[PDB]
């Protein structure tokens, strides 16, 4: 066949590239940051109405200051995730505070390129890159709130809001315009649940979408269905508005 | 301290006119305190037999590794062992634990089915093979059991009267050995037959 | 480096035949004739010394080996493949037997083991399996006397006579008519003689032929004395006078 | 590298099968039918020998019915040299559940055990199959007389009548056709040697191409015994039944 | 060293004294042999201050990692043993430690674990470690009821550290009080035994024997 | 040493084991369970050093119950008790030895009958109508060589036990803090919640 | 040794070995899982491609991991075995050391991952199994019901089916089950689940299997007759109209 | 033809070449464009800083790896993070055994060993990345650049990545002159910044696209981003 670490003749890496494309076809996710905090909002996406849909885990707490959404072959996030805790607690353990939001991310994505089946430069083993990606949220006191985007390149951007899944290049185009710097939390979530309706072929309700988000204050918290429901009407009455 | 003074008991062999016979006793103690009369100290597999002195625990796991052995020795010759082999392989089995040996002393006794001769043999910790014509003594009271059969044993006794003798050896070494006795058992083997009986003892 | 061939060489076709094997065997019919007959009272095991050069010393090797006191061997098909098996058989007699029971092991067994070590060779990663077929051929006390046959697959089975190589069909059906159960050694050396002659297209002397048997214990060949139950081994090598002698009343 | 000459032994099919395991079977069915009946009094097992001559050696031959247990015993179909490697691994594995437990191995442990192994060399490891069937018959004080089968795939069932190897098509028609729960051994024994009879490629069924084996627990005891045949007593037992 | 806890009708009761010894030298009145995991456990320092102040910080990493793992608070049982195991991983290596971890959870209610570097884990109402153990025993094993006010309670605790304190060379400092209940632990204060006793010598009549 | 009892009688056995936890100067607990129950008609009570004790005993729990699992059965007394043999016996020659002894007393529900089996921490196994590990023994074989017979009653038994703890508050150097008692009969296990004065 | 990438993603971003994994569930036989509002009923269908077995040795579809879990499967068999072995020990692990049983979650987790792993690990394929795990949380009486698939994915269901025609089978269940109102019996719990079968079993009493799980490791597995019974009962139902 | 040799490093094409180098190679040059120049008491790194929307940031393109040394990065990123934190480790490594700063051709010499093993080796793939290192030592200035192929050289100027060589030209003219900026920083890294901007084309060099790096006699390694290049541009 072909190395599963071999390069394109464009330079690029063939299993990174499909990784990508498996990562396309995930369920939205969208993060939004303010200065009073940042909303992270998932599709749930079940595929039967016998489906519990609240056991379907998306939005998952890294640490009490960081919170994650994922994109893509979710399972591949299970170990992400473990690691991500992991590092978080830690670094806690070592120096007596807790983990820089940057740092936690960086760490996650030094695991990404530790794939192939016997890479010249440490002990890479993993069979194949993750097929999944995260929006990483969380705040600390250096560099307050904040959002990243971390991909199976081993790659990471910090973004102002970010969509990623299924609608994404759609939603991101909105998110550009959107987005301004004196958002405030209360409209980063409407803003977060009207995007998604858009993107999402279901009709938005408090069941098949999933809202949270991180504050200095009260840390990273999942918004429950009754709180989230409301915010979906909240959102209804204010475009029925005009 | 010496293992093989934990437990206690002694066995012993013999040969006879186209007999052979091994005795044990059936004490089992820690240190002075007697724990069970009901510790046979002999095994066979097939028509052979294998009696065992020493530390407990050994006794019981060697035995369970000579079935292991013998089990599959059957499944793949298609016959049981003989005594010749079978005391190869308790002394190559002893020697590959040189420098953390089992604290057993192994005696094996039996006939050769094709050749119907009597076989008897002792073996130190570590496979150390002693092949007696005449007997083998293993135990806390092998010293007494190697005076009472240097006097006591005659060649060729008749089944009826080599049983007599090697109980008498048996009998009269541990009662003076404070770490056997308690009861004794004895097995008179003939090409035919295998006859086993229990001694009535002193039990102090 | 680091042999990266973990995998099997050898798998399972659509039509659910092991290439490998087949294409082994094959090698085996291209192989020289080698037979073995099971007499009463001894076996014989035969081949023909297929001399690659004029000027090669056919004694300098030898397709007849003994594995033990009372088992030998015999081939075809590659014979460097042979060589190492020979190698491997001996060793494992002792480490897998001898040095555990203190007694040579019984012809079915040994063959048993190097049965295995074939066998392995066909599912094992990164290897080839044996190019070659045995006929083994020993006594035991508790099994009188026997002749085995191992294929390339690492399978066996014991035989009154058969033969390998080129022309074993023709062999066969030339032993099947002489063999009866009542043939004494030197009879079945005899059949054995007549039987690889029609496969021997030039010269067939005692110096193009090697031919053992495993007969009577030989005390003279034991080397020392003084160990009533140790009689001699019951492997020889006829030598190549022996042979002639024997095709003069052929 | 090495990459380049990987059969990938080990991955499924566009369906969902597994490539090796299919094959090995189908290497499996050209095989000598081994044949397994269970009774209320006893089992039995019954394989045609497949490749025979005049010379081949019988009374020493064995390629069908092998002891793993002083209670059990398979029947192999597929290759003999493979069938060994396991069979021998069973032995142990009965010698050391003995040595564990002191109590003879329960026939489903050790036939799990078994099976498990092959299932191995179907997910990892790169390695071929093993390309054997057994048939496995056995007795303990938890479920009796039982009757199993085990193949490439590491998968194994139960049965009261079964076949493996060529034609078992056929066979197992013919045996689903007589069979009957109330069946006494002896009733087995014949069912099994009519229906190899035929199913035989052969043109007669003659002892030397058979083995034979029985678990009957001799009533003269209160045990149970296991019985492989002898050349002598397959030519009787075949002279009986009415195939002379 | 002193500490100990105690159940009784109004939850837990957590008092330990706060002396470090090398020795006979008095290395410091002032060590928190106290370590809190978290809002609802608790656990007690006696033996190495680096082997149990070092693993039980530990333990509330390992506690912390289970809550994110199952969504939920460990029981104490559970927390208890992580460091029962942890512990009996390097039995006869030289680790020396006497336990405490003490807790309250809707399930079990409130929890006493004694754990030492023995490998030795035990549940129990009353538990006193340290080289001043008997000494908090005498005191509190005779006048411990499970119908004690919370505030009597409290009291018992510190006046059995204190006792502690008195006649032990190596206890000593100040006391450290805790309260547990479901809702989680409370601080009690740290009490100077420079202060506490002569105020209890004087108010209470006892160390009668004390020149004053 | 802490007192571990064992006596088998009619259609049962009884399991009898000191409460006390001593640990040098001080007695800290009085209500201690030396035991484990490693299936429904089977029951191991241990005693020996103070890590490896439970340790050991939980571990040939998890193994029993695993094995329950996925055989669906529930394994004799004889076999449960090889197993732990074996257990032992493998450890005597590791690293850092189990330092446990136990008393394994279970019904056979097969053979319908009582069994009690006596390991130390060598391996070394013994089946008994009665048996004891420590000093025990000492005092208590002679009253049982005396005082006891095959058919006794399972009353009858713990009758002969409160014989036997007795005599241990009366010549015995510590403290036990009297026993737990339990009978394991074709029913299962069971505690006799009422010896403290029966 | 052997360390070679089975598993690996394609040019649109699948993963074909773990898709033909999920081949090889379709064609299992099936397998369904009902929860009732006390109670949680597995059942499974016997294929019929051969008949002449011996049920009483025979493993069955219904595996106890605990006492009060099982796990039903579709898929081969062969691999299922490795999946409940590692879960039944993890399952004593877990009571060992939290000295507590396994949530019916956790344990699901645990499948799910070992499962997820295979997924992307060296020298292996992916387990050609699916899973259904259901029983009661220690000391818990709300039943809990999960499915696992070889991709390493999971989640609950207050029904699902998995194996051939669980398509058919699962309309059937969408369209037959209130959550609004479960099976508040186990006897009507028991009934749904031997309708939902009796869509794709085509007339099998003998090939129809149930199992009930109860809260406090309550679990039993029906006779032929209890089952044939429910069969009885359904039949006419439809010839009564 | 190629497709027959390109599945892997370990495989040499009839003429020679190494492919899987070679595709690794051209990662580099789609990456975004960096220039490095030294005078002979200064070395200095300017690079452009690529983001991806504008909700985005910019990544960062210069590395620190010790007080003495550092380096800047065209192509795959976490590469760069790979190597860079080698280079780290064995400047702490002279330090730490021997008391003594890795000289600049040292650590070169270092990374092209280092790269040249995934490159010979069955398994491994070529680094993907080019790096600009600059370093003060014991023997004054330096400036390497490093190719995935393993290829180090020392140089007075060069630049990498897209359009780089437009800035290379320019260098490769103004020679004479900038090498003999000595002494006054800020007209070296103003000789950078108009080197860089011979590679521009989308647009021009902003506050928070900028990216500069200096080293120096007295002057510990240090990089310069957002307001603090301002006065640059
Ligand atoms: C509780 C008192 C005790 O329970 N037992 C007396 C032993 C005291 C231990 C502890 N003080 C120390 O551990 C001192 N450090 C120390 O001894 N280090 C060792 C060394 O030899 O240097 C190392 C571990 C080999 C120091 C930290 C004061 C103490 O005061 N124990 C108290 C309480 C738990 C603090």
């Amino acid at each position: 066949d072909r190395g599963v670490s071999t390069f394109s003749p464009e330079g690029r890496l063939f299993q990174v590239e499909y990784s990508l494309e498996a990562i396309k076809l995930g369920s939205t996710a969208i993060g939004i940051a303010t200065k009073e905090g940042v909303v992270l909002g998932v599709e749930k996406r079940a595929t039967s109405p016998l489906l519990e849909s609240d056991s379907i885990e998306k939005i998952v707490e890294i640490d009490r200051h960081i919170g994650c959404a994922m994109s893509g072959l979710t399972a591949d996030a299970r170990s992400m995730i473990e690691h991500a805790r992991t590092a978080a607690v830690t670094h806690n353990l070592y120096y007596d505070e807790d983990i820089n939001v940057e740092s936690l991310t960086q760490s996650v994505c030094d695991l990404a390129l530790r794939f192939g089946e016997g890479a010249s430069g440490e002990e890479r083993l993993m069979s194949r890159p993750f097929g999944v990606a995260l929006l990483i949220a969380g705040h600390d006191a250096d560099d307050g709130y904040q959002l990243f985007h971390a991909e199976p390149s081993g790659t990471f951007y910090r973004y102002n809001a970010k969509a990623i899944g299924s609608g994404s290049e759609g939603a991101q185009a909105e998110l550009l315009n959107e987005w301004h710097s004196s958002l405030t939390l209360k409209e980063a979530e409407l803003l977060v649940l009207k995007i998604l309706k858009q993107v999402m072929e279901e009709k938005l309700d408090e069941n098949n979408a999933q809202l949270s988000c991180i504050t200095k204050q009260d840390g990273f918290k999942i918004y429950d269905n009754e709180k989230t429901a409301e915010l979906i009407k909240e959102l209804k009455e204010k475009e029925a508005a005009e | 301290s010496d293992p093989s003074s934990i437990n206690g008991g002694i066995v012993v062999a013999m040969t006879g006119k186209d007999c052979v016979a091994i005795a044990c006793d059936l004490r089992l103690g820690s240190q002075s305190l007697g724990v069970s009369n009901k510790f046979e100290k002999i095994f066979h597999y097939g028509h052979v037999f294998l009696g065992i002195t020493g530390l407990a625990t050994d006794v019981t796991t060697l035995n369970e590794m000579f079935r292991y052995k013998t089990n599959l020795y059957k499944l793949k010759e298609e016959r049981a062992i003989e005594p010749e082999t079978f005391t190869q392989l308790v002394s190559s089995s002893l020697y590959e634990r040189r420098f953390g040996p089992y604290f057993v002393g192994p005696v094996v006794a039996g006939i050769n089915s094709k050749s119907g001769k009597p076989f008897i043999a002792g073996f130190d910790l570590i496979g150390c093979i002693d092949e007696a014509k005449d007997f083998i003594v293993s135990g806390t009271a092998s010293d007494q059991l190697f005076g009472m059969c240097e006097s006591l044993y005659e060649p060729n006794l008749e089944p009826e009267d080599l049983f007599e003798t090697i109980s008498q050896a048996l009998l009269n070494a541990a009662d003076r050995d404070a770490l056997s006795g308690w009861g004794a058992v004895v097995y008179i083997i003939k090409k035919d037959e295998v006859v086993k009986r229990y001694l009535k003892m002193r039990q102090d | 480096m680091t042999d990266r061939y973990s995998f099997s060489l050898t798998t399972f076709s659509p039509s659910g035949k092991l290439g490998q094997i087949d294409y082994a065997l094959t090698a085996v019919k291209q192989g020289v004739t080698s037979l073995g007959i099971k007499a009463t009272n001894g076996v014989v095991i035969a081949t023909e010394k297929k001399s690659s050069s004029p000027l090669a010393m056919s004694e300098t090797l030898s397709k007849v080996s003994l594995l033990t006191p009372d088992i030998g061997a015999v081939y075809s098909g590659m014979g460097p493949d042979y060589r190492v098996l020979v190698d491997k058989s001996r060793k494992v007699a002792h480490t897998s037997y001898k040095r555990i029971y203190g007694e040579y092991p019984p012809t079915k067994l040994l063959v048993s083991e190097v049965a295995k070590i074939m066998q392995e060779a066909t599912q094992s990663g990164g290897v080839r399996p044996f190019g070659v077929s045995l006929l083994i051929a020993g006594h035991d006390e508790f099994n009188g006397f026997s002749l085995y046959q191992v294929d390339p697959s690492g399978s066996y089975f014991p035989w009154k006579a058969t033969a390998i190589g080129k022309g074993s069909v023709a062999a066969k059906t030339f032993l099947e008519k002489r063999w009866n159960d009542e043939l004494e050694l030197e009879d079945a050396i005899h059949i054995a003689l007549l039987t690889l002659k029609e496969s021997v297209e030039g010269e067939f002397n005692g110096d193009t032929i090697e031919l053992a048997i495993i007969g009577d214990e030989n005390p003279d060949l034991l080397g020392y004395t003084g160990i009533p139950t140790d009689k001699g081994p019951r492997f020889r090598k006829l030598t190549s006078q022996e042979i002639n002698d024997r095709l003069e009343a052929l | 590298g090495s990459r380049r000459y990987d059969s990938r032994t080990t991955i499924f099919s566009p369906e969902g099968r597994l490539y090796q395991v299919e094959y090995a079977l189908e290497s499996i069915s050209h095989a000598g039918t081994a044949i397994g009946i269970m009774a209320s009094d006893g089992i039995v097992l019954a394989a045609e020998r497949k490749v025979t001559s005049t010379l081949l050696e019988q009374d020493t031959s064995t390629e069908k019915l092998y002891k793993l247990n002083d209670k059990i015993a398979v029947a192999v179909a597929g290759l003999t040299a493979d069938a060994e490697i396991l069979i021998n691994t069973a032995r142990i594995h009965a010698q050391n559940y003995l040595k564990t437990y002191n109590e003879d191995i329960p026939v489903e442990i050790l036939v799990r055990r078994l099976s498990d192994i092959k299932q191995g060399y179907t997910q990892h490891g790169g390695l071929r199959p093993f390309g054997v069937s057994f048939i496995y018959a056995g007795y303990d004080d938890r479920y009796g007389y039982q009757l199993y089968t085990s193949n490439p795939s590491g998968n194994y069932t139960g049965w009261k009548a079964i076949s493996v190897g060529a034609n078992t098509s056929a066979a197992q028609t013919l045996l689903q056709m007589d069979y009957k729960d109330d069946m006494k051994v002896d009733d087995a024994i014949e069912l099994a040697l009519k229906t190899l009879s035929k199913t035989t490629d052969s043109s007669a069924l003659t002892y030397d191409r058979l083995e034979f084996a029985t678990i009957r627990k001799g009533a003269n005891d209160g045990e149970v015994y296991q019985k492989i045949f002898k050349p002598q007593e397959i030519k009787d037992i075949l002279v009986k039944t009415g195939i002379t | 060293t002193t500490t100990l806890a105690f159940r009784f009708q109004g939850g837990i009761i957590v008092a330990v004294d706060s002396r470090a010894t090398a020795g006979n030298w008095v290395a410091s009145q002032t060590v928190k042999k106290v370590i809190e995991i978290n809002p609802f456990l608790l656990g007690t320092m006696a033996g190495g201050a680096a082997d149990c102040q070092f693993w039980e910080t530990w333990l509330g990493s390992q506690c912390r990692l289970h809550e994110l793992r199952e969504k939920e608070r460990i029981s104490v049982a559970a927390a208890s043993k992580i460091l029962s195991n942890l512990v009996y991983q390097y039995k006869g290596a030289g680790l020396s430690m006497g336990t405490m971890i003490c807790g309250y959870t809707r399930k079990e209610g409130p929890t006493i674990y004694y754990v030492d570097s023995d490998g030795t884990r035990l549940k129990g109402d009353i538990f006193c470690v340290g080289s001043g153990q008997t000494f908090a025993y005498g005191v509190l094993d005779s006048n411990y009821k499970w119908d004690l006010s919370v505030e009597d309670a409290l009291y018992l605790g510190k006046r059995s550290i204190l006792a502690a304190a008195h006649r032990d060379a190596y206890s000593g400092g100040s006391v450290n009080l805790y309260h547990v209940t479901e809702d989680g632990w409370i601080y009690h204060g740290n009490h100077d035994v420079g202060e506490l006793f002569w105020k209890v010598k004087e108010e209470e009549g006892s160390f009668n024997n004390v020149i004053g | 040493m802490d007192i571990i009892l064992g006596i088998r009688v009619q259609d049962s056995v009884i399991l009898a084991s000191s409460k006390a936890v001593t640990r040098g100067i001080s007695v800290l607990k009085d209500s201690d369970d030396k035991t484990r129950q490693l299936s429904p008609h089977t029951l191991m009570s241990f005693a020996g050093e103070a890590g490896d004790t439970v340790q050991f005993a939980e571990y040939i729990q998890a193994n029993i119950q695993l094995y329950s699992i996925r055989e669906d059965y529930e394994l004799s007394p004889q076999a449960v008790s090889s197993f732990v043999r074996q257990e032992l016996a493998k450890s005597i020659r590791s690293r850092r030895p189990y330092q446990v002894n136990v008393l394994i007393g279970g019904y056979d529900k097969k053979k319908n009958k009582p069994e009690l089996y006596q390991i130390d921490y060598l391996g070394t196994k013994v089946e008994l109508p009665y048996g004891a590990h420590g000093y025990s023994g000492f005092y208590t074989f002679s009253l049982l060589d005396h005082h006891y017979r095959p058919d006794m009653t399972t009353e009858e038994g713990l009758d002969l036990l409160k014989l036997c703890v007795q005599e241990l508050e009366k010549r015995m150097p510590m403290d036990f803090k009297g026993v737990i008692v339990k009978i394991v009969d074709k029913d299962g296990i069971r505690q006799v919640d009422d010896f403290q004065a029966q | 040794g052997y360390d070679r990438a089975l598993s690996i993603f394609s040019p649109d971003g699948h993963i074909f070995q773990v898709e033909y994994a999920l081949e090889a569930v379709k064609r299992g036989t099936c397998a369904v899982g009902v929860k009732g509002k006390n109670c949680v009923v597995l059942g499974c269908e016997r294929r019929s491609t051969l008949k002449l077995q011996d049920t009483r040795i025979t493993p069955s579809k219904v595996s106890k991991i605990d006492s009060h879990v099982v796990l039903s499967f579709s898929g081969l068999n062969a691999d299922s075995r490795i999946l409940i072995e590692k879960a039944r020990v993890e399952a004593q692990s877990h009571r060992l050391t939290l000295e507590d049983p396994v949530t019916v979650e956790y344990l699901t987790r645990y499948v799910a991952g070992v499962q997820q792993r295979y997924t992307q690990s060296g020298g292996v394929r992916p387990f050609g199994v699916s899973t259904l795990i259901a029983g009661f949380d220690p000391r818990d009486d709300e039943p809990k019901l999960y499915q696992t698939e070889p991709s390493g994915i999971y989640s609950s269901w207050s029904a699902q089916t998995i194996g051939r025609n669980s398509k058919t089978v699962r309309e059937f269940l969408e369209k037959n089950y209130d959550r609004k109102e479960p099976p508040a019996t186990v006897e009507e719990c028991v009934k749904l689940t031997v309708r939902s079968l009796l869509e794709v079993v085509q007339t099998g009493a003998k090939n129809i299997e149930i199992t009930v799980v109860k809260p406090d490791s309550d679990i039993v597995a029906l006779s032929s007759e209890e089952i044939n019974q429910y069969v009885t009962q359904i039949e006419q139902e439809k010839q009564e109209q | 033809f190629r497709n027959n040799y390109d599945g892997d490093t370990v495989t040499f094409s009839p003429t020679g070449r190494l492919f899987q180098v070679e595709y690794a190679l051209e990662a580099i040059k789609q990456g975004s464009v960096t220039v490095g120049l030294r005078s002979n008491t200064h070395a200095v790194l300017v690079a452009l800083k690529r983001n991806a929307d504008e909700l985005s940031s910019y990544q960062k393109k210069i590395i620190k790896c010790d007080e003495h040394m550092g380096l800047s990065l065209a192509g795959l990123a976490p590469d760069a993070r790979v190597l860079s934190n080698y280079l780290r480790q064995q400047c702490n490594y002279s330090s730490l055994v021997f008391n003594r700063k890795l000289a600049v051709e040292r650590a070169g010499h270092l990374l092209c060993d280092k790269a040249q093993k995934n490159t010979q080796s069955y398994g491994g793939r070529p680094y993907g990345v080019g790096l600009l290192i600059i370093g003060y030592d014991k023997s004054g200035a330096h400036l390497l650049e490093f190719q995935p192929s393993g290829n180090v050289t020392e140089l007075y100027g060069t630049a990498i990545g897209a359009r780089s060589q437009g800035a290379k030209t320019y260098l490769e003219r103004t020679l004479d002159t900038f090498i003999k900026i000595d002494g006054n920083p800020d007209e070296l890294i103003k000789a950078g910044v108009e080197a860089i901007s011979q590679s521009l084309r989308d647009e021009s060099l902003t506050v928070d696209n900028l990216s500069i790096a200096i080293v120096g006699k007295d002057t510990p390694f240090t990089i310069y981003d957002g307001e603090a290049v301002a006065k640059y541009i």
